RNA sequence: UGUGUGUCCG
């Protein structure tokens, strides 16, 4: 019972992993929407 | 002996590239054509001989070495060209008026005694009637240039025959005028002193081909000019003249009908019309038809000046007065017009502005359009102008192409959901799709107000396909005669080879489709999937697209594409598909009418989220197809794509359109600067050119029609309004629901419409320019009552007449296959129907269809183009000359019984008659008690039996074994059949059709006639759903007589020649007409007698016909009573006594129908003095489990066993009768489809063939004005005497009597108010209820068909079930 | 000793959970803000494109000779 | 003391399920972007041209490149403004059309633009004959209306009138009477130099001159000869 | 009694953690297939 | 010698 905090908590890691990576994949299409667009 | 075939009615674009030749051969000049290449060619080996010709250098002896060109003097041409010559015709057409005239006098005096017969005819009658029509008819302006013309076009016709050497030339010599003719060629000879001047002294057709001083010296002394032309024009001008005397004639004749006012604009104003636009055309070329164009829309703007005149009423007409005016003054600038002339061009459109009509004569003149003749086309120029809006660059917006794709989306959706259930198992990721889920979960739908958060979430929504690709269920789309594209390999061998300079190497075997269709042994419909999945398209023998140029119009120059065979068959396959999966989300043709609607519907129609008013607004769908781009249209493409299981299979057009060289067949002048050399890479000019980025007209309709409707869906979701369109045609209208308070008024109502419709406009405007296509403000309008649509016009819920477009293109000749007489009357007497279901007037139509009728028979008999020449048809089919008496009597016993009659006054009522035996007896036997000859109705019904077959019994079910009502389609059907087993490779087609295929279809049609009693109907339903059906639409596709004469397949099958066979079936047919007293028998004649009763008559000549196929079994299901027969009318006044109801209704009395009159008015325009110018208030089990998408087979063979079940109810042979037909459909066995069948549980099969299943929609054939004014009560008929009586031809019958019998007096003097319809107690009788029994099976072996297209199945299951 | 372990895993990175979101949140809002004031021009070359990458994608190699309208 | 640790871990554990309704939205944004931009990169094709690419593509051939481009409302609006740096035409116009149909409301969606030559003209085509003094009043009509900006107010009255029912004649006695530029106004005097100027037609309705001369009472026009003579017409 | 309480608070915990991590996958597979799809352009 | 001068999608 107290050994399956782990059940618990392997997803909480795994979300700010996923997290982080969404931040990056985001910024990284900024990068593209700035090269593509003739914008001012 | 030949294989040429002309046409007698124009039906091609006038191009007068290669006249340019014919007068270098001769001496002459020209300039017609752009293309230098023609200025010094190589002559061809006909055409080159003219130079040997004593006849031609003769013509050309005194005449100077210039020419005009032809477009300027048609108008002169028709002006002074009257009949006083002499015409090698030896029997002139003149000859033979007094009898036309005496014929069409008899018609007009049958149809008011019918008419009077029947109960309707006329209060107040005058004598004068006769005599009146007589004058009118010979008072034409037309009526001897019509019969000049008929010559000359008959003499043109037949001289371009003999291909062969030798040719000859004809001659005519009309008083001021010369005409030569010389294979195809026309040579006229004018006067000088009759042709229009400039300010420099030089003809004004002479500016664009010579300096003004250059002609001076070129005419010097000389009072005759030559002018050159094809046998096209003559024909247009044929076609002109014959217009404009059938239009004054119409004109002419309704004023006597109708004195006070007629719906007909007059008969000389439309006089003076001729004259200016003759005039304009004269002064001004080819280009005066750009003025003449602008007829249609300034009579549009006036019928709109006939309202209440809001504030933008008449912003129409002044933006089409602003555009004439610019158009005038911008094309007459570089032309020296003097002072006079020019005050002289400007009466055609001075005229049309200060005219003051009724909307109804407006709408009629609305119809004369094309009453001048058509411009001369040129390829340069309308490839220039396809050119520009197709290589344009453009600016579109993103936002706006996400909004479209979702609002197709959520369209697509909502349509699926409506109908099969629910929602389509939505799969890839719920969790993407927030706000949806829960409309999913709860298997619900938005209602549609509240999507405007949730648009985007429809982009995520996937699913598996939705539709089907095995629904083709007619296999007639693949073979259709027409023509297609060569080869890339030989795209240069459809030009001449002397006008090209070089013998092309490559050469083409055949370029039509029938003769392509036979010789492609893989066909199939999933080795035509597998070719567009392949992109087999984009080899590099499959990219020719040539254009060709469209017809008569009026416009510089219209095209539409042609594609290989292979990429055709992809292109049909498409559009199959599309017509019965997509596009059925989007219903495009929804025709509704405010003020003929009811108001609760309406108001629960309008409301989004009280009085409702409506307003519209029509714009233009015929230019948006170059407007379309791939960056727009990919979207909505792949969409389509992954609906069905296909993948490359949408986007051909857009992947092979932009790789082709672009450039127009027309075979006198090939693409500029064409050499041996630059061949495979030919170089692009004037009429050439690369990067194709635009669509082309035709070609996806149907799915930029869905794009539309996506969008105007998309403008009704953005602004809250409730809208509607409807699209036909090239034009499309929308109109706009406003719904309104109560305490508002009716004034300020009208302008609050026209504001919001203004508003939805606008932003239609701005969403359609943000994808690329831009609308036209100066040209969109916005009405509040008028609203014009196809075919349809009504101005505030008031129907307007258009009867003139129909009427006017009676013509004694047409295209029928070999001049066929029986083809010739039954398209005039289906224009004359046509024509009559509009209006209010009879009597114009009639006696046109009449003057045309005899004048055809005659033209017929003595000028027929099948034979030699001097041929007389009438002569040697009978031994002596054919009289009057004889066409007379053998144009009034009607086509059903074999007597070429095919204007049954019964078709002023209403259109689809019960049955024709029992009409067409009974005016016979009217007509022959009118004269004095009723001692002679049974030896003309008598006749003798033919000999038929079942099959013949199974395609006419209502119809007798007459052998002179029969058709040509069995000759054709039999040649086509003899074709197809000596050649057919097709691999596939000769499966189907093997070696005992005839029988089969014997024995199947011989055991559907076993049954007891015998009925037709149901045999011929059952019929069309087997095999032989599909062999017997695959046969039928033949169409002209040229395609006849010239086939390769057809005429190379050795055998007797086919011009042989159709000379001989031409003769036995007119020696089965124009004879009697020969093919009749006396033993049929007596057993006919004492039985004065039309029903008994017409069931007794149909049992002894058909008697070697129904031994003695009785027949059901075919005989119904004539309801003119059935009813009689008493016309009851306010306050009066019926005696009908009274004095002899005392034992059990009589049912009868009752008609009343309202009194409520609603609308009137432009008065309430004529009845149809005034609309009132009034408006005229499930099976167990439901298949997902199921194939065309699989739903033929639900529909067939559900047939067989419920015909045969009584017995317990329902399994075993059903199970062979099955076996040739479809892979399931019985037990299982029976699951899927529907339970139907009626009674009397009869009545439910008759008005359930609906074989025809009867509706009615008169105009919907008058039908609203009246009450209609039927229960009073109680136990309704079930019974015979049609219920919807009761109706019609009625509001046809009304309607007829008060047309020409004003309301406030109809005296009388209700109407009684007393049936006879003569005609009805009782129908039982019985039901079929087969004692026997099929016992035929169908197992050998397991082949693709309409034939057997694997796994029928595949797409699920509900 | 691993309840507290397991707390320190657990709260260490949530704050900087939060302040990620909102940033994410405001860019996200923002690129679909200028997403609705682009302009679109049409190329000559988009048609040819697209049927080369299909054609690449099924019996994968170039389209035959000769070559398309605009091959870049 | 694993009890505190419990409640530590419920105390720490307590404020990370308030993210949810933060993280919805986030959601709801997310998708919303990607489903845009998307769509955006499915329309278009491999030959994207990126803005260097096509800035470069501009200088030299300065035809557009091949394949799509993008820009922006006031980027290339602004570009476009300042004709130095030598814009493609094709891309000139095509905006040019884009931008034009931005102007459009639920008024003046259909009206016409009506100058001088134009109504003249309308009137010209209205009146029966040529040389009727109603000419010369429709001319200084236009005129006045030209010199007085009031052109579309005379249309809308003169059709007005033509529809309710009166001749044209009536039309324009009615624009000279009743709008209010025609009140008391002198008309105006040409020069000619003899009777073959004046038009046949007209030559009934030569009237002398009397003092004070009004627009409305009928006085459409003042000739004046040489040596002092002055004459009107009336209708 | 704390071991109750341990036992109760590990099931509250449990379904809209794992909902909103679904949620932020299914969101980081989608991006990642739109920047690889956008990849191919630069 | 002029391949059927042509006559397409609904
Ligand atoms: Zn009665």
């Amino acid at each position: 019972r107290i050994t399956s905090l782990e059940n618990g908590l392997k997803p909480v890691y795994d979300m700010a992993k996923t997290i982080s990576s969404l931040n990056r994949v985001c910024a990284e299409m900024v990068a593209k929407y700035d090269l593509l667009v003739m914008t001012t | 002996q030949h294989t040429q075939y002309p046409d007698a009615r124009l039906s091609s674009p006038i191009v007068l590239d290669q006249c340019d030749l014919v007068t270098r051969a001769c001496g002459l000049y020209s300039s017609y054509s752009l293309n230098p290449q023609l200025r010094n060619c190589k002559l061809p080996k006909h055409i080159y001989r003219l130079k040997y010709d004593v006849t031609v250098t003769k013509f050309l002896s005194d005449v100077p070495v210039a020419t005009l060109p032809i477009d300027f003097i048609v108008p002169i041409l028709l002006k002074a060209l009257s009949g006083n010559g002499f015409c090698p015709v030896e029997p002139r057409c003149q000859q033979f008026l007094d009898e036309i005239i005496k014929y069409t006098m008899q018609d007009a005096l049958f149809l008011k005694y019918y008419l009077k017969n029947v109960g309707a005819q006329e209060d107040c009658v005058d004598d004068h009637f006769q005599e009146k029509i007589l004058s009118s008819i010979q008072g034409n302006e037309f009526l001897h240039q019509m019969f000049f013309w008929y010559d000359l076009a008959i003499l043109t016709r037949r001289g371009r025959l003999n291909r062969g050497n030798s040719r000859s030339t004809w001659f005519v010599h009309d008083d001021l005028i010369d005409i030569l003719g010389y294979g195809d060629y026309v040579f006229w000879k004018i006067p000088i002193s009759l042709l229009p001047l400039n300010t420099q002294g030089i003809p004004h057709a002479a500016m664009d081909w010579y300096q003004t001083s250059v002609f001076k010296e070129a005419v010097q002394g000389h009072t005759h000019i030559v002018s050159v032309s094809t046998a096209d024009v003559l024909i247009m001008c044929k076609d002109l003249i014959t217009c404009r005397f059938n239009t004054t004639l119409i004109s002419k004749i309704a004023e006597v009908e109708d004195p006070v006012c007629s719906d007909y604009p007059n008969f000389k104003i439309v006089s003076m019309l001729y004259q200016s636009g003759d005039y304009l055309l004269s002064i001004l070329g080819s280009d005066g038809y750009k003025i003449i164009k602008f007829l249609e829309p300034l009579c549009l703007a006036k019928i709109q000046l006939c309202s209440k005149y809001t504030e933008r009423k008449g912003r129409f007409l002044t933006q089409m007065h602003l555009a004439v005016n610019h158009t005038l003054e911008e094309i007459t600038e570089i032309r020296a017009l003097k002072p006079s002339q020019a005050h002289k061009i400007r009466e055609f459109h001075r005229t049309l502005i200060r005219l003051e009509m009724t909307p109804q004569q407006l709408c009629e003149l609305f119809s004369i359009q094309k009453h001048w003749g058509h411009p001369v086309l040129h390829s340069e120029t309308a490839i220039q102008k396809v050119k520009k809006h197709a290589t344009v660059l453009k600016a579109l917006r993103p936002i706006v192409i996400f909004e479209t794709y979702c609002v197709f989306k959520y369209s697509i959706a909502k349509h699926y959901f409506d109908s099969q259930g629910s929602w389509y198992s939505v799969t890839s990721d719920r969790n993407l799709t927030p706000g949806l889920n829960s409309y999913i979960k709860r298997n619900q739908f938005p209602p549609l107000p509240m999507i405007k958060e949730l648009l985007w979430e429809f982009y995520h929504l996937d699913h598996p396909p939705l539709f089907s690709t095995k629904i083709i269920s007619d296999l007639s789309i693949f073979i259709k005669d027409r023509a297609t594209a060569v080869e890339r390999t030989c795209w240069d061998a459809v030009f001449e080879p002397n006008v090209l300079g070089y013998n092309p190497p490559h050469k083409f075997s055949t370029k039509r489709v029938p003769e392509q269709f036979l010789e492609q042994e893989n066909f199939s419909i999933e080795n035509v999937l597998s070719y567009a999945q392949k992109l087999e398209y984009l080899l590099p023998q499959y990219r020719n697209f040539s254009f060709s140029l469209k017809e008569k119009e009026l416009n510089v120059g219209r095209t539409f594409g042609k594609l290989p065979y292979p990429t055709r068959n992809v292109q049909t396959l498409c559009e199959a598909l599309l017509a019965d999966g997509l596009a059925k989300a989007f219903p495009s043709n929804m025709m509704v009418v405010t003020e003929r609607e009811q108001k609760e519907s309406l108001l629960h129609q309008a409301s989004w989220h009280a009085t409702v008013r409506g307003s519209s607004f029509v714009t233009d769908l015929e230019k948006y197809n170059l407007a379309f781009r791939y960056e727009f249209t990919a979207p909505f493409i792949e969409y389509c794509n992954r609906c069905y299981g296909v993948k490359n299979v949408f986007n051909w057009m857009h992947y092979t359109i932009p790789q082709c060289y672009m450039h127009v067949s027309d075979y006198y002048n090939p693409p500029h600067n064409l050499t041996l050399e630059n061949r495979n890479n030919p170089p692009e000019g004037p009429s050439s050119y690369r990067g194709h980025m635009g669509g082309i007209e035709g070609l996806q309709q149907k799915l930029w029609t869905s794009i539309s409707c996506a969008q105007i869906s998309l403008v009704e979701i953005k602004t809250g309004f409730k809208l509607r369109s409807a699209v036909m045609g090239d034009n499309q209208c929308i109109t706009v629901l406003s719904v309104f308070p109560l305490e508002t008024d009716a004034d300020e109502q009208e302008q609050s419409a026209e504001d919001n419709a203004a508003r939805v406009a606008a932003s239609l405007a701005k969403v359609t320019s943000a994808c690329g296509i831009f609308l036209k403000p100066d040209e969109t309008f916005v009405h509040s009552g008028f609203i014009y649509f196809g075919k349809k016009q009504y101005l505030n819920g008031v129907q307007l007449p258009q009867s003139l477009k129909t009427a006017t293109r009676m013509a004694p000749l047409s295209d029928a296959i070999f001049d066929d007489l029986q083809g010739t009357l039954a398209s005039i007497g289906t224009a004359f129907e046509r024509s009559i279901s509009e209006t209010r007037h009879i009597f114009p139509c009639r006696i046109t269809a009449a003057f045309h009728t005899f004048f055809s028979v005659r033209i017929l008999q003595y000028h027929h183009l099948g034979f030699n020449k001097g041929f007389d048809l009438g002569q040697l089919t009978l031994g002596k000359p054919l009289d009057f008496g004889t066409i007379s009597l053998a144009l009034a016993v009607p086509q059903v019984l074999g007597g070429l009659s095919f204007l049954n006054p019964e078709k002023c009522f209403y259109r689809n008659l019960g049955d024709p035996v029992t009409s067409g007896l009974f005016q016979l036997k009217t007509y022959l008690r009118m004269i004095e000859m009723d001692d002679l109705f049974l030896p003309l019904i008598a006749k003798n039996p033919g000999n038929c077959t079942a099959i013949d019994f199974v395609l006419n079910p209502s119809g007798l074994n007459v052998p002179g009502s029969q058709d040509l389609t069995s000759f054709l059907r039999q040649i086509v059949r003899r074709t197809i087993t000596l050649s057919a490779k097709n691999k596939l087609i000769n499966t189907l059709f093997h070696a005992s295929a005839d029988f089969e279809d014997e024995m199947v049609c011989k055991w559907l006639l076993s049954s007891t009693p015998v009925m037709s109907r149901f045999a011929a339903d059952i019929f069309s759903r087997t095999p032989s059906g599909k062999r017997l639409q695959i046969l039928g596709y033949l169409e002209g007589t040229r395609t006849l004469l010239a086939s390769k397949i057809i005429n190379n099958n050795t055998e007797t020649p086919v011009l042989d066979r159709l000379r001989k079936i031409t003769l036995q047919r007119w020696s089965l007409w124009f004879s009697y007293l020969d093919h009749c028998d006396n033993i049929l004649a007596e057993a006919l007698t004492q039985i004065t009763c039309t029903v008994d008559l017409a069931q007794i000549l149909r049992e002894y016909s058909w008697a070697h196929i129904l031994e003695g079994r009785p027949l059901i299901g075919a005989t119904l009573p004539c309801m003119i027969e059935q009813f009689k009318v008493v016309w009851l006044k306010p306050y009066e006594q019926c005696p009908q109801c009274s004095n002899a209704k005392q034992p059990g009395g009589k049912p009868f129908v009752s008609v009343a009159v309202k009194k409520h008015i609603v609308s009137a325009w432009p008065n309430a003095s004529r009845i149809s110018w005034t609309i009132g208030d009034g408006i005229p089990g499930q099976p167990a489990i439901k298949p997902k998408c199921p194939s065309a087979a699989l739903r033929e063979a639900i529909e067939l066993a559900s047939r067989l079940t419920w015909v045969t109810q009584g017995s317990s042979n329902s399994d075993l009768l059903i199970k062979p037909f099955l076996e040739a459909r479809v892979n399931l066995s019985v037990q299982e489809i029976l699951q899927m069948t529907p339970s139907h549980y009626s009674g009397n099969i009869v009545h439910r063939y008759n008005d359930q299943y609906s074989p025809h929609s009867f509706m009615a054939n008169r105009m919907s004005n008058s039908a609203t004014r009246l009450i209609v009560s039927t229960n009073t008929l109680g136990e309704f005497s079930d019974s015979n009586i049609i219920f919807q031809n009761v109706i019609n019958y009625a509001v046809a009597l009304f309607d007829i019998k008060f047309r020409n007096t004003e309301a406030t003097d109809i005296q009388y108010n209700r109407a009684h319809l007393h049936l006879t107690k003569c005609c009805t009788r009782e129908v039982p209820a019985q039901y079929l029994t087969y004692t026997s099976t099929l016992d035929l072996d169908l197992t050998r068909y397991r082949e693709n297209e309409l034939i057997y199945d694997n796994n029928p299951l595949k797409g699920g079930l509900n | 000793e691993q309840r507290i372990t397991s707390l320190e895993n657990g709260l260490k990175p949530v704050y900087d959970m939060a302040k990620t979101i909102s940033s994410l949140n405001r860019v996200c809002a923002e690129m679909v803000a200028k997403y609705d004031l682009l302009v679109m021009t049409t190329g000559r070359a988009t048609a040819t494109a697209a049927a080369t990458e299909a054609y690449w994608a099924e019996h994968g190699q170039p389209p035959p000779g000769p070559s398309l309208y605009e091959e870049s | 003391s694993l009890e505190q640790r419990i409640t530590s871990l419920e105390n720490g554990l307590k404020p990370v399920y308030d993210m949810a309704k933060t993280i919805s939205s986030l959601n709801r944004v997310c998708a919303e972007m990607v489903a845009k931009y998307d769509l955006l990169v499915m329309t278009t094709g491999r030959a994207t041209a990126t803005a260097a690419a096509t800035e470069a593509y501009w200088a030299e051939h300065g035809q557009p490149p091949p394949g799509p481009s993008l820009y922006e409302e006031s980027a290339i609006r602004g570009k476009i403004e300042s004709r130095d740096e030598t814009v493609p035409q094709s891309v000139r116009e095509a905006f040019n059309n884009l931008d034009s149909t931005t102007s459009l409301t639920e008024e003046n969606f259909g009206k016409p633009d009506i100058s001088a030559k134009d109504l003249r003209n309308i009137m010209y085509d209205h009146l029966p004959g040529f040389g009727t003094a109603f000419h010369q009043l429709v001319q200084v009509i236009c005129k006045l209306g030209k010199d007085s900006n009031s052109l579309d107010i005379i249309h809308a009255e003169f059709q007005a009138s033509l529809a309710e029912g009166d001749s044209p004649q009536c039309a324009l006695i009615q624009i000279t009477k009743r709008v209010p530029i025609f009140q008391d106004a002198a008309p105006p005097v040409i020069h000619i130099r003899s009777r073959g100027d004046i038009p046949r037609a007209c030559q009934k309705s030569l009237r002398p001159v009397p003092p004070s001369p009004k627009i409305d009472r009928g006085w459409v026009c003042v000739f004046q000869l040489q040596d002092g003579k002055t004459l009107g017409l009336k209708i």
